[PDB]
Parts: C-alpha cells; sequence; structure tokens
C-alpha cells in the first residue's frame, strides 16, 4: 500500500488479487499480471512469489551456479575402455524437470571418452570414388531447390486462408484485425524465414511487423509476391531436372563398382610370377 | 549508404536481433481483457453469471469466408440458434465493463486472499463463492 | 585362373537370365520418357537368349578390337550389377 | 562442541523400519487377490469376446453378473493402499528430516560431498574460456 | 493426396475428442477421492507420534530454556534452494541447523 | 557360435496383426541445417509421399502429436542446455560464443532457423508414441522424425541436439519393469547407452562399426558399470557386411536377449546410414536385409516403438522406411514406385529397391564367432530371480 | 557392548558389523520390483475396462479407417481421360460399434435390454475409477521406496570413499 | 567433362521490395520511407 501510492491503481491491483482468490485466474497469470504493479521492486516481488508458492519451471542461464565445464577427460579415473568418472561438482547440474525415478534410472557420473583405434586388418582403406561424389552434389542441389520451394508453398497456404477471410468482411473489421505470432497456425518460424528469403534478410522484419499489426493491408500484398517466386523457381527447377537426370544415368552404375574400377590395375599387378610363386607358402621370399 | 537508410537498417537490426531473454517478452496490460486466454474470459462470465455468449476462438473467426461458409461450424454458429458464439472482442468488452463497475472494498478481499494462498494444496476448503 | 572366373559366371547364368528376361518397366517412366536406351541402341542388352553366351560373344568382339572397353564394362555392370568385374580384363589375361 | 552423529543414527533406524511396514500390507493385498482369481480371468475373457463379436444379450447379462459379483473386493484394495500410503509418508518425512540434518551437520564433510577445488582436470576449460575472453578484450 | 489428408483430418479430430472425455472423467473422480481423504483427516482426535531428530523449540526442549541457542525458524514453501540440495532429491525445511544438541 | 547361412525372402507371418499408429507433422520437412550439411529432414516428407501414393495410409491412423515442452525436455537434459537451445538463433550467435564453445556447437551441429521447433517435433512424437503405447491403444508406434540418438545430457553431438529416445523410454518405464532398445545404425548408440549405463531396467543393444570411426566408443568389453553391469551389449563389426552375414549375426543375439532379459516393450532405431550407397556409412546392406531386422523384432509380439535415425542418401532412407512401414502392416509392397511429387531422386529405373555393391566383406567366421561367444557369456547374468511372478511380459 | 551402540564416524557404515548389515541390504530394491510388477497387472485391467465403457458411451474405441468414415464422395475436374490431348466438407457418418449393433437381430425384452445396457455402463465406470485410484496410490508408494533406496546408496558410497576403499 | 552446376534461387529486386514497402506504409498511415523510387 505504501509503494503503489495512488488509491485508484491500488484498487485495481486489489481487484486483480481478488480475481485470483475467486478461483478465476491462475497462479502464473496472476504473477504475470502483478508484474505491472510490483515489477520495479524485487524484494516485494520475491517475498510475494515465495508466499504464493511460485516456482519457475526451468532456470535461466544468467543465474546458474554449477555450469558446464570443458573438462579434459585425460586426468579422470577410468572404468573399462571408454568411460571416465566425472568430478563431483559437475554432478550437481540442475535438471529441473526430474522426478524420483528420473533419478533412480538415469546415470549421472560416468561419461564416455572416444578412443581412436587402429584396426586389425592388413588391407587398403575403403574410400569414396569420384562417381559417388558427383551424386552427392546432384542431391545437394536437388535438395536446395526443394527446400526453398516447398517452404514457399506453406506460407502460401496460410496467407491464402487469411486473404479468403479478409475478402468476406467489412471495413471496421478491416481496421480492427490483428494476427498473433504464428498467424493462426501451428508453426511460428517458417513464415518469417520465407519472408526474409523472398524480400530481404534485413527488411523482411518490417514486413513481418506490418503482417502482425495490419493483416488486412499487408497480406494480400505479400501473397502476390510469394506466388510470383513460386512460378519463377518451379520454372528453373523443372529446367534443371533434365540436366541432373542426364548426369545421373552414367555415374549411377559406375558408382557402385568399388572393386572393378581399380580391379583392372589390381589384376595386372597380382598375376606376376612373383605373387604366383609366393602363394605356395612353403617357398619363402621375405615379408614386405 | 546515405546517412538515413544506414541508421534505419541499424535500428531495424537493433530492435529485432537480441538474445531472447525471458525478461523482455512483451507483456500485455492488465486492463486489456482480450489478452486473457479466452478461458479466463469464459470462467469470469460463468462465475459472475453474466449474460453473454461464448467467443469464437481464432480458427472459427478465420473460418468465415465465402468458401468457409459451407463448413459445419459456420452453419452451426450462424443460423438461428441460442449457442451462437461471438467475436472475442464483444465478450471481452462485457467482461471489462462488469469489471470496472462491480466494486469491492477490502476488509474482506485481503483475508480471503490469505486463506486462499495458505490452502492452495487443499482440496477441501472454503469456496469463496461456490 | 581363367577357368574359375568363367565357372562362377556359368553358375550365376540361370538366375541372371531368368531375371533379365522377366524385367518390367514402370509405366509412368515409359510415358514420360525418363529411361535410356543407349545399351539398346547398341544391342548391348541381354535379351532373351542366354547371358553366358552373350558375355562370351562380347568378349570375342572385344578381343577383335571393334567394341570399346567402356561399353563392355557398362553392359557388364547393368546386366551383372556387382558380379562380373572379374571379366573386365578377359582380353588381357588371354593375351598373356 | 562435539558431534554425536544424530542424523546417521536416525537414518539407520528409519532404513531398518522401512521394509517391515510394507510387507504386512503386501500380504494383505495378496490375501485380497486370492478371491479374484476365478473372477478376473473369465471376466477379461468375456469382455474381449463381447468386444470382438440373440446370445449377446445373455453374454452382457453374464458380464454384469460377474462385474457386480467382483465389485466388493475392489474397494478393499484401495482402502489398504491408502493406509499403506499414509504410513510410508510418515516414514518418508522422518527420513528426509534425518537426512537434511545429517547434511546440515557435518556427519558428511562438505569436501567429501561436493568434491575438490581445481581438480587436476579443468585446465582445458580455463584455457578455452581465457582465450574467448582474451580475444574478446582484443 | 487430398483424399488421404481428408481422412487424416477426421481421424485426428476423433482422437482428440475421445482423449478429452476420458481425461475429464479421470479428473473428476480424482477430485472426489481427494475430498474423501481430506474429510476423514479432519476426524482424527489424537494423531500418531513418531521419532525424529529433536529440534529447538520456542519454550521447550533444552537449548532455548537454558539460554544456549536460538529457535529453528521454519522456512517458506518455495524459496531459494541450493542446487546440490535440489539434486539430493529434496524436501528442505529449517533454514539453518535445526537440531538441538 | 555362429554359422553363416544364405539370406531368405522377407515374409510377413498372419498369426499376429498390429494396430499401427503413425505419427507425422507436415512442418518437419521445412527445416534445414545449412548449405552442404548431410542432414536433411526433407527425406521424412519424401517417405510420407510414398505412404500416401501406395495406398498404405488406409490400414493405419496418422496423427500429429503436440510438441514437447521445455520441462519435458529437462527430464533428461540440463536447464542451461535447453535454455541455450531455446534462445540461440543464426543471427545472435555472436552473443553466445561461450555457450557454443561449451555445449559442442558450431561445425558438426550448427544452429539453423527452427532448431527448437524441430526438436519439439521429434520429442513430442516420441513421447506421444510412448504414452499411446502405455494406454493400450496401439501395438506399434512409428515416428521417423525421432531417433537423434547421439545427443548428450549437456552437449550436442553428431547432428543431434535432443535425445528423444531417452524421453520416450522414460515414459515407457512408468508402467513397465524392463525395456529393450535396439540400435542398428552404423554409428554407436552412445547417448542412450551413456544415459542408461548404471541401471538394469533399460538394456541397450548396439550393432555398430568399430574402428577409426565415429563416435569412438562401444567396445566388446564395455558392458555396464554398477548395477548395470552386463546390461549393455555391443556388437562391433567391420566394413562390407552384407545381408546374409548381418542376418546370421543379428538374429541369435536378439533371440537370446529376448529369452533371458525378457523385456516387454522394445524401442527400435532404424537408422539408414547402414545401407549400401550411403555417404557416411560403410556397410553393404540391401533393403531386404535392412528390413528383415524390423520383421524379426516384430515377430516376437511385444509393444514396439519404431523411430528414425540416420540415412544420408535421401532416396534410400525414403524407400526403406516406406517398405518397413508396409511390412509392419503385414504388406509386402510392389517394386514399381507410383507416380508421386518426387518422381525424381529415384533414377535410374524408378523402383522400390536398394542395390548393394561388390565391395569386400572384412568380417569372417572367426572374428564373429569370438564376438558372439563373448556376448553369449556376458548375457547370462541378466535374468530374473526365480521367485518373481510376472505378467507373461 | 559393541553391537549396541551409535555411529562414531562415517567409516562405521562399513566397519561396524551390525550397521553394515543395513546399508548394504538388497531389500529396498526387490520391493520396488514387486510394486512395479503389480502396477503392470493392474494397468492391464484398467485397459480392458476402459474400452467397455467407451463402447457404451458412444465413442468408437475400434480403430476408424478410411472405409469406416463413410464420407460422401465428391468430384472436382481431375483425372483426365485417355490421350484426349459440399460433399467435400461433410462429416464421417460413423455407423455404429459392432459390439452394439450385434445385439439387435417385444417391449418387455426391449426394456430388459435397456436396463442391461444401463447397468453395464455404470458398473464399468465404477470399476475403472477404482482401479485408477489403486494405481495412483501404488505409484506414490513406489516413489517413497526408491527415494529411500537412493539415499541409502549415496551414504554407502560416501562412506566407502571416506575409508579410501 | 560434366561439372554442370545449377545457379542459386533468386529473390525480389530492391526496387520491387522498395515499391512494396512504401505502398504498405502509405496504405497504413505511417510517414514516408527513407528510400524512394
Ligand atoms: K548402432
Ligand atoms: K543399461
Ligand atoms: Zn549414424
Amino acid at each position: 500500500k505504501r509503494y503503489i501510492g495512488n488509491k485508484h491503481l491500488y484498487t485495481e491491483f486489489l481487484k486483480i488479487l481478488n480475481l485470483y482468490s475467486q478461483d478465476i485466474l491462475d497462479l502464473d497469470d496472476l504473477v504475470e499480471k502483478v508484474d505491472f504493479y510490483l515489477g520495479s521492486n524485487k524484494e516485494l516481488f520475491t517475498w510475494f512469489k515465495n508466499f504464493v508458492g511460485y516456482q519457475e519451471k526451468t532456470k535461466c542461464i544468467e543465474n546458474i551456479v554449477h555450469e558446464k565445464h570443458r573438462l579434459d577427460l585425460d586426468l579422470c579415473e577410468a572404468f573399462g575402455p571408454s568411460y571416465k568418472r566425472l568430478p563431483k561438482s559437475d554432478t550437481f547440474m540442475p535438471c529441473s524437470g526430474r522426478d524420483d525415478m528420473c533419478w533412480e534410472v538415469l546415470n549421472d557420473e560416468w561419461v564416455g571418452h572416444p578412443v581412436w583405434a587402429s584396426e586389425d586388418s592388413g588391407f587398403i582403406a575403403h574410400r569414396k570414388n569420384q562417381y559417388e561424389e558427383t551424386l552427392f552434389k546432384i542431391e545437394e542441389e536437388r535438395h536446395e531447390y526443394d527446400f526453398y520451394i516447398e517452404s514457399n508453398l506453406r506460407t502460401i497456404q496460410c496467407l491464402e486462408t487469411i486473404v479468403n477471410k479478409i475478402e468476406n468482411m467489412t471495413e471496421n473489421e478491416k481496421a480492427n484485425f490483428k494476427l498473433p505470432p504464428g498467424l493462426g497456425h501451428t508453426s511460428m518460424t517458417i513464415y518469417k524465414k520465407v519472408i526474409r528469403k523472398v524480400y530481404d534478410k534485413e527488411r523482411g522484419f518490417e514486413i513481418i511487423d506490418a503482417l502482425h499489426e495490419h493483416p488486412a493491408v499487408t497480406a494480400p500484398v505479400v501473397l502476390k509476391r510469394l506466388k510470383q517466386k513460386d512460378e519463377e523457381w518451379r520454372r528453373a527447377q523443372r529446367e534443371w531436372n533434365k540436366v541432373w537426370r542426364e548426369l545421373e544415368q552414367k555415374v549411377f552404375f559406375k558408382s557402385l563398382d568399388h572393386l572393378g574400377l581399380t580391379f583392372k590395375q589390381a589384376d595386372k599387378k597380382l598375376l606376376t610370377t612373383k605373387q604366383l610363386i609366393s602363394e605356395i607358402s612353403s617357398i619363402k621370399v621375405d615379408q614386405t | 549508404l546515405t546517412a538515413a537508410q544506414q541508421q534505419y537498417i541499424k535500428n531495424l537490426i537493433e530492435t529485432h536481433i537480441t538474445d531472447n531473454h525471458p525478461d523482455l517478452r512483451p507483456k500485455s496490460h492488465p486492463m486489456d481483457f482480450e489478452e486473457y486466454t479466452d478461458a479466463f474470459l469464459r470462467r469470469y462470465k460463468d462465475h459472475f453469471q453474466l449474460d453473454v455468449p461464448d467467443n469464437l476462438t481464432l480458427q472459427g473467426y478465420l473460418l468465415g469466408s465465402k468458401l468457409g461458409a459451407k463448413t459445419y461450424s459456420y452453419k452451426r454458429n450462424t443460423q438461428g440458434q441460442h449457442d451462437k458464439r461471438i467475436h472475442k472482442r464483444d465478450l471481452a468488452n462485457v467482461v471489462r465493463r462488469h469489471f470496472d463497475e462491480h466494486s469491492i472494498k477490502e476488509t474482506d478481499c485481503i483475508p480471503q486472499f490469505i486463506y486462499k494462498v495458505k490452502n492452495q494444496k487443499k482440496k477441501f476448503k472454503m469456496e469463496f463463492r461456490g | 585362373t581363367i577357368y574359375e572366373r568363367l565357372l562362377e559366371i556359368k553358375q550365376m547364368n540361370e538366375r541372371v537370365t531368368k531375371e533379365i528376361n522377366t524385367r518390367s518397366t514402370v509405366t509412368f517412366a515409359k510415358d514420360l520418357d525418363l529411361l535410356s536406351s543407349q545399351l539398346s541402341e547398341m544391342g548391348l542388352d541381354f535379351v532373351g537368349e542366354d547371358a553366358y553366351k552373350q558375355v562370351l560373344r562380347l568378349s570375342r568382339r572385344l578381343i577383335n578390337g571393334d567394341l570399346e572397353h567402356q561399353w563392355f564394362e557398362e553392359s557388364l555392370r547393368q546386366a551383372y550389377n556387382n558380379k562380373a568385374f572379374k571379366l573386365y580384363t578377359i582380353d588381357k589375361v588371354t593375351q598373356s | 562442541p562435539a558431534n554425536l552423529f544424530p542424523g546417521l543414527n536416525d537414518i539407520t533406524d528409519v532404513l531398518e523400519e522401512f521394509p517391515l511396514a510394507t510387507s504386512r500390507y503386501l500380504t494383505l493385498l495378496h490375501e485380497i487377490d486370492a478371491k479374484c482369481v476365478h473372477s478376473m480371468p473369465n471376466l477379461n475373457e468375456r469382455i474381449d469376446k463381447f468386444l470382438k463379436k440373440q446370445t449377446q444379450v445373455r453374454l452382457l447379462n453374464n458380464i454384469n453378473k460377474i462385474y457386480e459379483e467382483l465389485m466388493p473386493s475392489l474397494e478393499e484394495k484401495m482402502h489398504v493402499s491408502s493406509i499403506m500410503l499414509d504410513n510410508l509418508d510418515r516414514l518418508t518425512s522422518r527420513l528426509e528430516l534425518a537426512y537434511e540434518v545429517a547434511i546440515k551437520n557435518t556427519e558428511i564433510p562438505r569436501g567429501l560431498r561436493l568434491g575438490v577445488d581445481n581438480h587436476p582436470a579443468m585446465h582445458l576449460h580455463h584455457e578455452l574460456m581465457e582465450k574467448i575472453e582474451s580475444k574478446s578484450n582484443s | 493426396e487430398t483424399i488421404a489428408t481428408r481422412t487424416f483430418i477426421h481421424q485426428d479430430f476423433h482422437k482428440k475428442v475421445t482423449d478429452l472425455r476420458a481425461r475429464l472423467l479421470n479428473r473428476t473422480t480424482q477430485t472426489w477421492y481427494d475430498i474423501n481423504k481430506e474429510r476423514r483427516d479432519m476426524d482424527i482426535v489424537i494423531p500418531d507420534v513418531n521419532y525424529h531428530v529433536p529440534i529447538k523449540l520456542d519454550n521447550k526442549t533444552l537449548s532455548c530454556i537454558t539460554g544456549y541457542a536460538s529457535a529453528a525458524q521454519l522456512c517458506y514453501p518455495g524459496e531459494p534452494v541450493a542446487e546440490d540440495l535440489a539434486c539430493e532429491s529434496i524436501e528442505y525445511r529449517y533454514r539453518a541447523n535445526p537440531v538441538d544438541k | 557360435v555362429y554359422e553363416a547361412t544364405p539370406f531368405d525372402p522377407i515374409t510377413v507371418k498372419p498369426s499376429d496383426k498390429r494396430r499401427v499408429a503413425y505419427f507425422y507433422d507436415a512442418d518437419v520437412g521445412n527445416y534445414a541445417y545449412g548449405a552442404g550439411h548431410p542432414m536433411k529432414p526433407h527425406r521424412i516428407r519424401m517417405a510420407h509421399s510414398l505412404i500416401m501414393n501406395y495406398g498404405l495410409y488406409k490400414k493405419m491412423e496418422i496423427y500429429r502429436a503436440k510438441p514437447a515442452t521445455k520441462q519435458e525436455m529437462c527430464q533428461f537434459h540440463t536447464d542451461e542446455y535447453i535454455d541455450f537451445l531455446s534462445r540461440v538463433t543464426p543471427d545472435n550467435l555472436e552473443m553466445f560464443k561461450r555457450e557454443s564453445v561449451k555445449f559442442n556447437v558450431g561445425d558438426d551441429c550448427p544452429v539453423f532457423d527452427g532448431l527448437y521447433e524441430y526438436c519439439s517435433i521429434s520429442g513430442g512424437g516420441s513421447m506421444e508414441g510412448a504414452a499411446r503405447l502405455n494406454r493400450g491403444k496401439c501395438d506399434v508406434a512409428v515416428n521417423y522424425a525421432g531417433g537423434l540418438h547421439h545427443a548428450k545430457k549437456s552437449e550436442a553431438s553428431g547432428f543431434c541436439y535432443l535425445n528423444d529416445i531417452v524421453l520416450g523410454i522414460i515414459e515407457l518405464l512408468r508402467y513397465h519393469p524392463r525395456v529393450l532398445y535396439i540400435d542398428i545404425d552404423v554409428h554407436h548408440g552412445d547417448g542412450v547407452e551413456e544415459a542408461f549405463y548404471t541401471t538394469d531396467r533399460v538394456m541397450t543393444c548396439s550393432f555398430h562399426k568399430y574402428g577409426e570411426f565415429f563416435p569412438g566408443t562401444g567396445e566388446l568389453r564395455d558392458i555396464g558399470v554398477g548395477a548395470g553391469k552386463n546390461y549393455a551389449v555391443n556388437v562391433p563389426l567391420r566394413d562390407g557386411i552384407d545381408d546374409a552375414t548381418y542376418r546370421s549375426v543379428f538374429e541369435p543375439v536378439i533371440k537370446k536377449i529376448m529369452e533371458w532379459y525378457q523385456p516387454s516393450a522394445v524401442v527400435l532405431q532404424c537408422g539408414g546410414d547402414s545401407l549400401s550407397g550411403d555417404r557416411l556409412g560403410c556397410f553393404n546392406l540391401s533393403m531386404e536385409g535392412h528390413a528383415n531386422c524390423v520383421n524379426y523384432v516384430k515377430s516376437f509380439g511385444i509393444p514396439m516403438m519404431v523411430v528414425g535415425g540416420g540415412g544420408y542418401t535421401m532416396r534410400n532412407v525414403a524407400r526403406t522406411w516406406c517398405f518397413e512401414t508396409g511390412l509392419l502392416n503385414n504388406v509386402v509392397l510392389d517394386k514399381d514406385l507410383p507416380y508421386n511429387e518426387y518422381y525424381e531422386y529415384y533414377g535410374p529405373d524408378y523402383k522400390l529397391s536398394v542395390r548393394p555393391s561388390n565391395m569386400f566383406n572384412v568380417n569372417t567366421p572367426e572374428y564373429l564367432d569370438k564376438v558372439m561367444t563373448n556376448i553369449f557369456a556376458n548375457l547370462e547374468n541378466t535374468k530374473y530371480a526365480p521367485s518373481v511372478q510376472l505378467n507373461h511380459t | 557392548k559393541e553391537i549396541l551402540t551409535p555411529i562414531l564416524s562415517l567409516g562405521d557404515i562399513i566397519n561396524h558389523k551390525t550397521i553394515s548389515r543395513t546399508f548394504s541390504s538388497p531389500i529396498l530394491k526387490n520391493l520396488a520390483l514387486q510394486i512395479i510388477l503389480m502396477i503392470e497387472k493392474e494397468q492391464m485391467s484398467v485397459v480392458r475396462y476402459s474400452q467397455f465403457l467407451e463402447v457404451f458411451l458412444g465413442d468408437h474405441p475400434e480403430p476408424i479407417y478410411e472405409s469406416n468414415l463413410n464420407l460422401p464422395s465428391y468430384n472436382h475436374n481431375l483425372t483426365l481421360p485417355e490421350d484426349r490431348g459440399d460433399p467435400f466438407f461433410a462429416l464421417p457418418r460413423l455407423e455404429q460399434s459392432n459390439a452394439l449393433l450385434s445385439l439387435l437381430p417385444t417391449a418387455a425384452e426391449q426394456q430388459q435390454l435397456n436396463e442391461e445396457i444401463e447397468s453395464a455402463r455404470q458398473l464399468s465406470q465404477i470399476a475403472l475409477q477404482r482401479n485408477k485410484e489403486f494405481i495412483r496410490n501404488l505409484q506414490k508408494i513406489r516413489k517413497s521406496v526408491i527415494k529411500a533406496n537412493r539415499i541409502r546408496g549415496r551414504i554407502l558410497n560416501w562412506s566407502r570413499e571416506y575409508l579410501g576403499i | 567433362y560434366s561439372t554442370k552446376t545449377a545457379p542459386p534461387l533468386q529473390s525480389l529486386k530492391p526496387d520491387e521490395v522498395t515499391e512494396d514497402i512504401s505502398l504498405i506504409r502509405e496504405l497504413t498511415g505511417q510517414p514516408p520511407a527513407p528510400f524512394r523510387l
């Protein structure tokens, strides 16, 4: 009562507290709404939060004591070939959503350590051809096109529903329309990355802003650009489809021949008299 | 590169590129009741026994178009019935008005708050209107 | 050395011929003209006469020096996907 | 002052009492079960049969017969479970106070619990973060 | 493709509705048994006693009578807890060293 | 304890039928690690297409599962890790240069737009599959967006950022005593094994390639510490292993585990970097050889939860996933692909086939005999005490 | 005089001969096993009751496929002819549970069948909610038991490291 | 030979983008943008 000062806003504050006590508000939205009255004072707020029984679901980064450590696992006690014991202080890392069997079943002190091993085989190291390496680039470019195009094709779907609805509404509903982040559907990330792909990686911000504040002015205008780039990009894609389809039909079958491709020289080199003698194993030459 | 667009772009990136602290998430005013989960609104209207219909969520409000006008939801919420839901702004304005006019004086607002907070974990306790 | 390779090929012969003889084509690929016929513009496909006799005849043509090595290799790949690389030098072993 | 180690002594008493309480109730539950071993099998059978089927009327009649034959023994179980739960919650509060007072005392030293300082490892961390902060200063 | 996703839309709706109803039934019958237990718990006239570690009380056991130590000053439900204690799973009371020596 | 045999025609047995619940979310394909990265979620979408166009959707039920929440992620991960994942974007990375260094972020696991949402989809699908399996609704539960088995409780490792399989098994353990996990990737399933190493309620079983490889762990002598000793099975193998070899190694290990451990909920990782032609793996498995594992794990008859994993040649993961999904419905598909929106990517003959190469098998009857004998020996200390009445698992 | 006395130090958890018989007992771990093993059987039951009630609530606990939603077929102008060179927005019309429609092929027999169908719904609901409360109790119990076992093990470990063992 | 590589997918030109941004700003009611066509 001393801090809030005025009696009118204090009255509204008390009415929100009563809104909680009357079993209408919830605890989290209660503290959220109290923020506007008890924000600038921290001790009042934390006494309140302890009073009401308010616990955060996870901890921030700016206030955590037992951090993660880049620790050199060379100086730690080993068990078996791979695992090493952690220091004790790195086992008090906060995992705020664990219940009792999430502590019974999970393992907290042993970490794995990778051992670089040299193999028993005396042989040549299997590798990749150049034919197997043309395919990977073909598929990288196929994927790049498919990614940009099929990501355009979902923002199209959303903006299309929104424009179909805007065309069936009055003028006061046009000046009284607003859309939440997510534009009314499940995802909240894809349409923004589309918008800064098509427009600008820096000025797509203003378009997304005016898309949230003025959906009736801003998003029949944006939908007519996504539909333009859809056709441009699909034109280019079905053009290059034949180039890739040509470059594939040769190296595909020459790409699963691991032995042959060098078996030519190998059979040249392992039919000499030296080796044909050495296979008899009772004759000795000397081991290389 | 003209001493205006420079700081224009600068303000844009300085306002849209941050470290997403939970301490900066934009919080709504307490008096704007449209930002209230639409279940708070229904519980308020149902507790003080106001006389409103329920609201259209957001999917039912974009469902209104010449193409959308053939779905079961439109034809169950727009014909002649009594359950005809409305736009969230209307219900929120009714709730806001019943909030600013019905009034309270303490001496019973505080002790009820304390009894409520100290019994949160209890299932069997005083229901302060029910 | 030569005999053993020919023996493995003549052991695979039966399954290989009745696999190349029951090959189907995927209709939409035929109608959109997506497949190729290079190894049929050259007769290098192993149509319904046996595959052993064909690889023999093609080995002979390769020895006489009219059939390039590239196309002998490619025909062997597509008819014997991973099973007849040990014939790619059937001309340089005989020569020795 | 001295240290008579009261936390660990009460902890020993608790941990010895924990398994004696439980087994009486477990035997009570086993006793309740022994009535429901010619009712639950054929009930499950008839329910799955009716679920995956002139006679169905008699089948549903049999199912209701067995249901309200077997109803009384299902309140025994949850009564026993409730008293078991209250007993074990008493024991758990006992345990937790003993534990917290052991830790709040030094019946477990705080260099043996939360480990050592500077731990011959962790020079990698100091190198890495030192370089980050250094070229942050650069 | 549009026929298939039509079927998918209707199947997902059916799933969510049946979950709704089973969950509301379970919640009401939960609240009923909790009401029952909290009702009978108000009927006890003499509670159970149990052992524990003697604590320092207001006008009681021994350290506050003879002028030796302070009291135990219980803490609030929900408060700054140390993270190590939050790992030893927890339930922490009695801000600082409750026991009476 | 290993005799090599020929590889028999994969064939569905009619005495058991399942109720497949398939989980898919039309958003997932829309995320991309970066320019040249080998990890492409788009392939999940591609598999969906074939499922639609083969007529396979008509015997199962296709659901979107709600994304997993921050506090469902922190059941296994730390708060600092998950808070980093939630706050980091390709634009503000410069203000997290410590955490990126500290959580193993930047080259093998970069930050893209939509990282947290992609992780939410994976975890949600896995946990909802597990929950629906607990409620007695479905028998098999498929989620190809999950299986990121290389992620650490506090670290990003190996294209993975969130271990959804750990959350799935945690939800499966609320109602089950003993859970089996099978991992037939070409890498070692090291996140799940590190997570459940000192317990006996999760038995992990990996079939991987041990060498100068990734991650570097999972020897034949790494079998569990504490009360979890003998509850971690590794099968290290060498290059070139093919269908007959793999089947003769894979079947008896799994069958002995089923007879001894008696688990009664199986999770199955079906990674696809273990196929011939993959760009990171080095096995020589066909599509029938890779699917006979699924068919065998299914022929037992206990709740299965199938998940995705690796596979870095999109065409081959798409085809083998669609074929496996057809097999879970007691359906052997047809080899000619139907026309779909990805009627490329399937050169040169447009069929339902994955073709092996002729590269050489570096695994011979004595190495395998030794490995399997050591395993059969390690795997007899893991039974249940004689007085412990079960529920016929 | 040695049996009967208190801990004098941390090392006494392994050195003492009576106190060591407690902190090394394999007993808090077998109880948790028996508990989960009974939870599993009771969940089998909960599952088999929870579908009877749904057959009698109207819901269809059977799996509904593309051929059960007898959706009305539509027609847009796709699927062109050879070489030439709304019922969309409608609702499934789900027929009936086969268990319920298998009952139907007088008035007295009909009221008999009505009372039977009423009794089934109410009995199954009671049994289901009771089994669910049973399971919730069992889970609280097992949580307490494994909490005790974990505390025991941490003390054992700190003790055996204090001695240098 | 081979070595044939698909060129990168392109976006709107700065002038088409400038026209849309000033038109959205005009229809709404904000002051003029700093870059005019
Ligand atoms: K593996
Ligand atoms: K384990
Ligand atoms: Zn892998």
